[PDB]
């Protein structure tokens, strides 16, 4: 940076630019059957749980 | 007031179903069990059951 205690600069033009963004808000809602993934179709397994 | 999830559900089951080959014959048994001579632990012998 040219820097001087009497020199300043300022612009004569401008420039429009559009930026992109991108940002996370939702999340894949999952349910699990604690007792079907734990074991299946199993009484006494069931009565264990 | 609300929505509340509840326990997975299947079919209750109905009846037992059994599926094996229709084999008839029978090994002989007799001749491992029943047998005369039995052979030494150094020299064992494998007999196939099939
Ligand atoms: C083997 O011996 C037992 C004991 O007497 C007898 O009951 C059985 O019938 C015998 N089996 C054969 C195939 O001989």
């Amino acid at each position: 940076v040219a820097y001087s205690n009497n020199s300043i600069a300022i612009p004569t033009n401008f420039t429009i630019s559009v930026t992109t963004e991108i940002l996370p808000v939702s999340m894949t809602k999952t349910s699990v059957d604690c007792t079907m993934y734990i074991c299946g179709d199993s009484t006494e397994c069931s009565n264990l749980l | 007031k609300g929505i509340y999830q509840t326990s997975n559900f299947r079919v209750q089951p109905t009846e037992s179903i059994v599926r094996f080959p229709n084999i008839t014959n029978l090994c002989p048994f007799g001749e491992v069990f029943n047998a005369t001579r039995f052979a030494s632990v150094y020299a064992w012998n494998r007999k196939r059951i099939s």
